[PDB]
């Protein structure tokens, strides 16, 4: 369906490749838009030893071999970091993991940062920014969203963990009742595990399972 | 902040040929030299016509010499700017009085800048004048022999 | 005194600005004699403290004073009707529509400066035979017998079968004075006339605000369609000299630079003027030849440029 | 303000331009009329009208976390037109309509501005 | 026709000369000088409508125009009368020539386009970004005189290319190529703009993609 | 409850009044005609709370005192179960992104974010909107 | 293909690309050309643009060593290959005078000499030098004083 | 109501003892929970110093430079107030 009713790479609209013409996008496919992006967002640091020179390219072709190293390697990596010496087959909700989670949210968030600055030219056209302003936005944004998104993914995980860990020592939300001989007003929470005589349940733990939070997916 | 101080459109240049003057109280602008270029430069002796406009910002009309290469001369219809134009001749496709045009003796050439000295009541400028046409397209250059 | 407790206006130059002026006198009067024994009710309710030999016991707890909300809702209505009816008195006296003037000025008002007419003139003491143009105003009713299909629709045009890139509101004239943006425009009017105001903008509204005449009116561009009576009259002008006039409402960027000035000459000297100007000549040129420094005198051209920080 | 306001205090264009400053108050006279005031007249709302009518929420409880996030998605995507190279709308708050059809004020902050 | 010198000078006044100083000057940093631009490049600015503008920003951008056809040869008549310069290409009514532009060869004008300037636009002849806030705009909503008087002259931050710069053969030539370029169908689907890859990366994510885990999470229970 | 339906009809007589008043009084008195452009925005305000007052008056009619409305009413008597109240939900968060995606491309003119912000809002609406209805996975 | 080129056929305030033509591979209607003639189509470090700065802009510019004399008036030759990365930086702001590239946006300044303004170039972009032929028309006045693509290994020395 | 218990014995662990007690996070022992805090505080001071060396570079605009002193104050505020904090137990 996408690939009868959408264009994709229309070559005669293109040009044949003759080395003094270029278009204005020149822009690569999206899951290598991160690379040159990078090449966007690197801030032309060059080189100069006795005779010779590094140019801005070396950084990336270093970065590219930085990030690969980070994305091959990482298992023995939090493997070193963590502790993680045990046969793991279940796995781990990603709110029970939220430095990981936080960590690897930072990698998403900068990988849609170098993408999302590497369309910088077409952005800048129709959502009317400032080119420069639009690449000094990704290259402060390559530094400081990542850590903008480790603090926000960090405690948005611990927060999650918290949202079904209070529909555990508490029930599930419902509609309110008033409570008959004076004026209050409580949620009506509905149990999943077995109730005390009063009005609170005995409190399941955690069991790294999606608990429901509306009585709605209940029956 | 690319909005207002420093502008990137009226901190700008006329897509025009000749340069513009503002010092020395008239505001002189698109001064150019009509040259039709047949050669490496333009021999001398061969005349060629100073094209301007001279706006006046109010009177100043005397337009004394204005000379510096080139015995230019001028005509007796000059003290026309009282805070108005001063139309030279016709620059390029002016269809609808001032011949102002210069006896070179020195070889011109176009793409370059040559230093003239506009000269007024109020005062001076020197101007570094281009070349320019608006004229037909470009003469048939011979295609070379394959070889 | 009567400056500084009218909150300083500029004093008037036009028995309009002069009767504006008196009823701004007694309306802030009547303001800060409500603020006054409002000002005296809370500064004297600021001495009913928590006092210090209080007991447990709560005040006179009341509430719900009939009488006393019907005699401050009646005199408020009172104080309003009183200041509605000066107010429409007054309002009775800004425009008086008198079909025989003295001489007509012609505002028009551009993007970002003005132009003056003098569309027609007509003393009482007999002088100035003089009229409007109107060669000048023809449309763009674009009344083409077919557009881009072939037959049938002969479309005539968006707004009343016209474009609205049209211009047939904009009426012009002889004299014009027009504003560049390095000459303030300077609008010249005899002292006792009856000079009336015809106001019109090419482009977007403004407003036409001596700050001498205490009055003002928005250019609207075309304000016949648009229901606004534009024009209004000055009744007469007694004080002579030069008069700023600003610019007062939003034009786009360059909008307080859009000053002129409002000369007002004797009426020899405006014999003197026009009869020195149907002659062909300049403002500054018509100015010297009055006797008056031809250069707007109460506001400079000021700065082409755009900052103090920009490299001239 | 105090930008607008360090700009009058002297007759000269000494601090910031002329487009700049009719960006400045139009952004102001919004985010103080209709991003700071129209928003707390619901937020006191928010606060503590269901505290003083007896209600135990809000009457219609995901509605006015709708209402709040609309609102700071209007309110960001007005501040939105100081990121545009032209800025934002250098029209008034009053924004009246010679001046706000695309011929005057041709830019993108007033589109931003107006959505 | 001297009328016409009028009527240009008519609605010169009063819609530009706090910006072009009414003798045709400019007024110094705030709006260029105006002589020598002519009729060529007064119809591109007003035809489009750009010139008759409210801000001196990063680039003044289009917008309905100010003027219309029976009043731009006014304008731009009075000021190749004071100024002098290229003309708007005009067919045998007088009016100004729009179709008889376009030239009869497409693919030299694609590859002239391509070459000379659609590194600054696109392929097509959709948007491109410029340096600092400018950019180019797309060619799609672009008369054919409006083309040969924008390459003519060009107006903000584009060279002119001028009439010895390109033959008027080959500006005919790259109208024709943007006028069934910007007026084809794209061949073959959607076109997701006109330059490639990243409104096909984005219409791969909330189109096919989203569909994709949409289907993956239909069929797949969650536990 | 009463007086919902008195409120409007105070605010039905000043607004109908108003609007009647207006249109009489720039019928004449005014320097073209009729205003057109508060008169109808009158008219319709007026029809606004036509609109609620009637149905306040509608539901007022076919109805008791209720136990809330009642002065002198004791707790006690007005304490039952009230309805369902929705609990936290994410979705108007996503309706705000849905519909400010579809506005900055209303904005800066792009149909073709008209048309993905408006498949957003179709999309974040009915996920508010059956959020409490989605049965269980029936596997 | 290739027309000769002269200075009246560029003119104020234009960016026009230029290719090293020569007088023996002449027209394209021999197979001895079209081979020495798609040769300069083809090669990467083969496009110029000829920049013709606008006259009332020629105080600006502020020439690099050894290379004052490579302009020809307000002719300037700079190459359209950029300074890092080798995108033909076909793109040209005059009334601001930046060569923009396309590929990674990164200006250099028109005046002065290619000195990247902004982006991810560190290099100036190299300047042909220009005369005029006999008969009037444009000629390179030699060769880059640099190596004109993108920078590697062995350069700056 | 038509829902069963979860019981998972996962393998539980560092082990157990040094990290985030179960009481600041939630689920401590079901995953990787506490990154060192000397690690984000070292990251933040070495971002505020990587944005404070991009000065360095093709550079005219110096409206930017305020944009990046702005930036790198924020982080550096940032991290000084935690890290004072943390030397001073959580205190003004
Ligand atoms: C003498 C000392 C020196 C002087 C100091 C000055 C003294 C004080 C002056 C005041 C300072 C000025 C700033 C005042 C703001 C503080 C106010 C505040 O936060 O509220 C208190 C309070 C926070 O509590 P707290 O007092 O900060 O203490 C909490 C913990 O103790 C702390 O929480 P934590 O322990 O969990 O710390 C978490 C944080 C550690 O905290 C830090 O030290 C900061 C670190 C950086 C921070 C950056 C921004 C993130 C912060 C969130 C901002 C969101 C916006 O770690 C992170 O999350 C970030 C880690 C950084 C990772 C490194 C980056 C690497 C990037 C990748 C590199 C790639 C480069 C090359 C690319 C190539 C690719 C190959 O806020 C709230 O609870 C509610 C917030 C309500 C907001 C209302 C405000 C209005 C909002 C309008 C919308
Ligand atoms: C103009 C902008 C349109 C805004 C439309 C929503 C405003 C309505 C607010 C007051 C109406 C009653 C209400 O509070 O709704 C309850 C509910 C609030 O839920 P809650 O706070 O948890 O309270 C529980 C409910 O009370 C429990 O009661 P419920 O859940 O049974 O709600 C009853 C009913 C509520 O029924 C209605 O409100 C009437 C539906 C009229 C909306 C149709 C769109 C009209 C505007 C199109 C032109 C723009 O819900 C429905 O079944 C129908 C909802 C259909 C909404 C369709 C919106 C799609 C807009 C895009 C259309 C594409 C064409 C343009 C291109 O609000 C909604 O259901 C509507 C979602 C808000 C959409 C805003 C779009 C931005
Ligand atoms: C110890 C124990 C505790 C274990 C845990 C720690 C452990 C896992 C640390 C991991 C290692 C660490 C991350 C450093 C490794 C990274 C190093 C610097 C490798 C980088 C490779 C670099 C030196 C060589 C550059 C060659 C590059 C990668 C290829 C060149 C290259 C080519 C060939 C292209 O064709 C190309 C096409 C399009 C775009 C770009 C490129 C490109 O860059
Ligand atoms: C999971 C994470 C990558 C951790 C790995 C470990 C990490 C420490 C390794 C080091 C990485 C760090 C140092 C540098 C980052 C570089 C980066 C990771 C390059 C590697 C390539 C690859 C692994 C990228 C990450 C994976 C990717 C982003 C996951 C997709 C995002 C989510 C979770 C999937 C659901 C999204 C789906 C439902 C569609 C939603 C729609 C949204 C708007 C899509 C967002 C979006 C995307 C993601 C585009 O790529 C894109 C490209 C072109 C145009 C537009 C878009 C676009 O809108
Ligand atoms: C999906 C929603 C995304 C929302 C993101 C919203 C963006 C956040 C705020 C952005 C503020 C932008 C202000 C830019 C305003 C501007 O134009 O300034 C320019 C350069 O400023 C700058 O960019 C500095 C600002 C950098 C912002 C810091 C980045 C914060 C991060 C966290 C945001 C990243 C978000 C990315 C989202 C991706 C998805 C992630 C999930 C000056 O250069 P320039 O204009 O070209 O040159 C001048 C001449 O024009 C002018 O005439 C002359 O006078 C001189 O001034 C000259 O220098
Ligand atoms: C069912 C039976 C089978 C029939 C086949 C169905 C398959 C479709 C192909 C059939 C031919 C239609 C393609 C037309 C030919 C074509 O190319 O489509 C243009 C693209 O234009 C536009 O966008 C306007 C279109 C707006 C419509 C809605 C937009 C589509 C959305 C839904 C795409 C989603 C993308 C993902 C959103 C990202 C999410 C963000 C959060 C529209 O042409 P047009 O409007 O007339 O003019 C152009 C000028 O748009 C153009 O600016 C100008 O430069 C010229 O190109 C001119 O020709
Ligand atoms: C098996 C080991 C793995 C290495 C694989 C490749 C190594 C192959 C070496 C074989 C050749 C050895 C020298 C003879 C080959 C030769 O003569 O050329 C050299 C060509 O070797 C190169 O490509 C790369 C090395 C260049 C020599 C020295 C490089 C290593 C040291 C010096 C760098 C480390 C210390 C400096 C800082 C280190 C990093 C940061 C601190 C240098 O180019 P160049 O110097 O530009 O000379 C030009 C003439 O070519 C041309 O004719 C002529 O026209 C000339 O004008 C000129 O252009
Ligand atoms: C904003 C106030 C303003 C308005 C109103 C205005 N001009 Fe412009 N003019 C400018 C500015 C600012 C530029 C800068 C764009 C440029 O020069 O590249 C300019 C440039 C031009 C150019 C391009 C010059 C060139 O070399 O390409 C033309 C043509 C032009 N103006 C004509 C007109 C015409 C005709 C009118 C209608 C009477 C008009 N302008 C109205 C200020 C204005
Ligand atoms: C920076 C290099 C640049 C290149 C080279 C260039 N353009 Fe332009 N083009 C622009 C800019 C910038 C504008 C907008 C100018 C303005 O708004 O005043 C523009 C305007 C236009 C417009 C008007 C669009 C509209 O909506 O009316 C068209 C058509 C156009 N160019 C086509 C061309 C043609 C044809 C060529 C020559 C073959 C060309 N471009 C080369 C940048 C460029
Ligand atoms: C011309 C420029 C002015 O620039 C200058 O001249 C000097 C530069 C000022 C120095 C900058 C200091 C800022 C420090 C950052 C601290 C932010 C708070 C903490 C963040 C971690 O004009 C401008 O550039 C003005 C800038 C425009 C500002 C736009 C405001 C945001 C709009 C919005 C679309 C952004 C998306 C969401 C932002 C956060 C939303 C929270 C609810
Ligand atoms: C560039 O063209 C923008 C022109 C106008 C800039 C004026 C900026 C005033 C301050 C805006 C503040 C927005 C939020 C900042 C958070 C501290
Ligand atoms: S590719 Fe043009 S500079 Fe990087
Ligand atoms: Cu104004």
């Amino acid at each position: 369906l996408m690939g009868g009713l959408l264009t994709i790479n229309p070559i005669w609209n293109l040009g044949p490749y003759k080395p003094s013409q270029v278009s204005a996008g020149s822009q690569p496919d999206f899951y290598m838009m991160w690379t040159d992006g990078l090449i966007r967002l690197w801030p032309a640091w060059e080189f100069y030893p006795f005779g010779h020179t590094i140019p801005q390219g070396v950084w990336v072709a270093v970065g590219m071999g930085l990030v690969f190293a980070l994305l091959i390697a990482y298992p023995f990596i939090e493997k070193k970091v963590t502790g993680d010496d045990a046969h793991h087959n279940l796995l781990q909700r990603p709110r029970d993991v939220p430095v990981r989670t936080a960590i690897g949210s930072m990698a998403i968030a900068l990988y849609l940062l170098l993408t999302f600055a590497c369309m910088n030219d077409i952005i800048a056209l129709k959502f009317h920014i400032s080119l420069n302003a639009t690449t000094w936005i990704g290259r402060i944004g390559m530094v400081v969203l990542p850590a903008i998104v480790y603090f926000v993914a960090y405690r948005w995980a611990i927060s999650l963990q918290r949202s079904d860990r209070e529909v555990l020592e508490h029930g599930v939300e419902t509609g309110i009742i008033k409570r008959l001989p004076h004026g209050a007003y409580v949620e009506l929470h509905q149990p999943l595990g077995p109730v005390d005589e009063h009005g609170h349940p005995i409190p399941l733990e955690y069991a790294g399972a999606p608990l429901p939070k509306r009585m709605n997916k209940l029956g | 902040c690319s909005a207002g101080q420093i502008s990137q459109t009226t901190t700008q240049e006329p897509a025009v040929n000749g340069v513009n003057a503002q010092a020395g109280q008239v505001s002189l602008r698109n001064v150019h030299l009509r040259a039709p270029q047949q050669t490496d430069y333009v021999e001398p002796g061969t005349t060629v016509e100073l094209l301007f406009v001279a706006a006046n910002d109010s009177s100043n009309k005397l337009k004394s010499i204005t000379s510096d290469v080139g015995e230019v001369t001028l005509t007796g219809d000059s003290t026309v700017p009282a805070d108005g134009v001063l139309i030279v001749g016709e620059p390029d496709g002016q269809i609808q009085a001032v011949t102002a045009e210069v006896e070179l003796t020195k070889p011109i050439t176009n793409g370059l800048l040559y230093d003239f000295t506009f000269t007024f009541e109020d005062g001076e400028t020197t101007v570094a004048v281009p070349i320019s046409a608006g004229e037909q397209p470009r003469r048939p250059v011979p295609p070379a022999g394959p070889g | 005194w009567s400056d500084a407790l009218a909150l300083g206006w500029p004093t008037g130059i036009t028995p309009e600005a002069k009767l504006n002026r008196e009823l701004w006198i007694g309306s802030v009067i009547a303001s800060f004699a409500v603020g006054a024994i409002v000002w005296g009710l809370i500064f004297w309710t600021s001495a009913f403290h928590r006092k210090k030999a209080t007991d447990t016991e709560l005040p006179r707890q009341f509430g719900y004073n009939m009488p006393l909300e019907l005699t401050l809702t009646v005199i408020p209505f009172l104080i309003i009707s009183v200041l509605f009816y000066f107010t429409v008195v007054v309002q009775e006296r800004m425009m008086h529509k008198d079909p025989n003037p003295e001489v007509v000025i012609d505002v028009t008002a551009f993007q970002w400066n003005w132009k003056f007419g003098y569309q027609k003139i007509a003393f009482a003491d007999g002088s100035f035979d003089y009229d409007g143009a109107d060669p000048e105003r023809k449309e763009a009713m674009t009344s083409r017998p077919e557009g881009k299909d072939e037959h049938g629709i002969e479309k005539v045009g968006p707004i009343r079968g016209m474009t609205p890139e049209d211009r047939t509101y904009l009426n012009f004239d002889k004299i014009e004075t027009l504003g560049t943006s390095s000459e303030i425009p300077v609008l010249v009017l005899p002292a006792g006339k009856r000079i009336e105001f015809v106001l019109n903008s090419a482009d977007v509204i403004h407003g036409f605000w001596v700050p001498e005449f205490l009055f003002k009116r928005d250019v609207l561009p075309e304000p016949k369609a648009n229901n606004s009576d534009n024009v209004f009259q000055v009744s007469e002008i007694q004080q002579t000299g030069a008069f700023v006039g600003r610019c007062t409402e939003m034009c786009g960027t360059f909008h307080a630079m859009m000053n002129f000035e409002v000369r007002v000459v004797e009426p020899n000297d405006f014999k003197a003027y026009i009869d020195q100007r149907n002659a062909g000549k300049t403002n500054a040129e018509a100015l010297a030849a009055i006797n008056q420094p031809p250069l707007a005198i109460t506001t400079e051209p000021f700065e082409s440029r755009r900052g103090e920080l920009v490299p001239q | 303000a105090l930008f607008m306001r360090t700009e009058l205090a002297m007759p000269g264009l000494q601090f910031l331009s002329n487009e700049q400053f009719n960006q400045l108050f139009t952004m102001h006279g919004t985010v103080m009329l209709l991003f700071y005031a129209t928003p707390i007249v619901f937020g006191f709302a928010n606060l503590v009208l269901p505290l003083q009518i007896g209600a135990p929420d809000v009457a219609f409880p995901r509605l006015n976390a709708l209402s709040f996030w609309l609102f700071l998605f209007g309110a960001l995507i007005a501040i939105a037109g100081f990121i545009t190279p032209g800025g934002a709308a250098d029209f008034g708050w009053t924004a009246y309509s010679p001046l706000t059809d695309a011929i005057h004020s041709p830019g993108a902050g007033g589109d931003l501005w107006i959505m | 026709q001297s009328a016409l010198l009028r009527t240009g000078k008519q609605l010169f006044e009063t819609s530009c000369v706090s910006c072009h100083g009414a003798n045709l000057q400019g007024v110094p940093d705030r709006g260029p000088s105006l002589i020598g631009t002519g009729e060529a490049a007064v119809y591109f600015q007003v035809s489009t409508g750009r010139m008759p503008a409210m801000r001196g920003e990063a680039q003044a951008p289009s917008k309905p125009p100010h003027f219309d056809e029976s009043q731009i040869d006014a304008l731009g008549a009075y000021v190749q009368a004071n100024g002098g310069g290229p003309t708007v290409p005009r067919d045998d009514h007088g009016a100004v020539a729009q179709e008889s532009l376009i030239g009869g060869d497409v693919a030299r004008g694609g590859d002239l386009f391509r070459l000379n300037c659609a590194s600054c636009h696109n392929f097509t002849g959709k948007g491109g970004a410029l340096s600092s806030g400018k950019y180019a705009p797309d060619l799609g909503d672009a008369n054919p005189a409006q083309i040969y008087t924008a390459m003519l002259t060009g107006p903000q931050n584009m060279p002119k290319f001028s009439d010895r710069q390109l033959t008027p053969d080959e500006k005919r030539d790259i109208v024709a190529y943007v006028r069934e370029s910007a007026e084809t169908p794209s061949y073959g689907g959607y076109g997701l703009g006109g330059f490639g890859p990243a409104p096909e990366g984005m219409a791969m994510w909330i189109i096919g993609m989203v569909a994709a885990i949409g289907v993956a999470m239909w069929i797949g229970s969650r536990a | 409850m009463h007086i919902e339906a008195r409120l409007f009809e105070i605010l039905t007589a000043f607004f109908a009044l108003a609007a009647v008043v207006y249109a009489v009084l720039t019928a004449m008195f005014a320097t073209g005609g009729v205003e057109w452009a508060g008169t109808t925005a009158l008219v319709l305000t007026t029809g606004l709370t036509l609109i609620t007052g009637t149905f306040f008056r509608f539901v007022a009619r076919r109805l008791d005192t209720r136990p809330e409305d009642y002065e002198d009413a004791e707790i006690s008597d007005g304490a039952g179960e009230l309805g369902f109240f929705a609990p936290h939900s994410w979705w108007p968060i996503l309706i705000s992104l849905s519909f400010s995606t579809a506005a900055v491309g209303a904005a800066l003119w792009l149909p073709w974010l008209i048309a993905a912000g408006v498949a957003f809002v179709i999309t974040s609406v009915c996920g508010l909107v059956f959020e409490y209805y989605w049965g269980p996975e029936k596997h | 293909p290739f027309v000769k080129m002269r200075p009246e056929d560029i003119d104020a305030g234009g960016m026009e690309t230029v290719f090293p033509w020569r007088e023996s591979d002449g027209d394209g209607t021999t197979v001895e050309s079209e081979h020495k003639l798609t040769e300069i189509a083809m090669g990467v470090r083969n496009p110029v643009m000829l920049i013709r700065i606008k006259p009332a802009d020629m105080h600006r510019v502020i020439k690099r060593k050894g290379q004052e004399s490579f302009n020809f008036g307000e002719l300037f030759a700079y190459t359209k290959v950029c300074s890092h990365l080798g995108c033909p930086s076909s793109l040209y702001e005059q009334q601001t005078y930046r060569i923009l590239c396309p590929c990674h946006q990164s200006q250099f300044d028109a005046l002065e000499f290619a000195k990247p303004i902004f982006g991810p170039a560190a290099r100036a972009l190299a300047q042909l030098p220009i005369t005029i032929d006999e008969d009037g028309y444009l000629v390179a006045n030699g060769d880059f004083v640099e190596p004109v693509g993108p920078a590697f290994w062995e350069r700056k020395s | 109501m038509s829902s069963t218990q979860d019981r998972s014995q996962l393998d539980p662990e560092v082990e157990r003892h040094t990290g985030v007690d179960v009481e600041d996070v939630p689920s401590a022992e079901w995953g990787w929970s506490h990154m060192p805090i000397g690690v984000m505080h070292i990251g933040g001071l070495l971002s505020a110093a990587f944005l404070l060396v991009m000065m360095r570079g093709n550079h005219v605009g110096h409206v930017e430079d305020w944009f990046l002193i702005g930036f790198a104050a924020v982080i550096v505020a940032l991290v000084g107030r935690n890290w004072w904090l943390r030397r001073r137990g959580w205190i003004r």
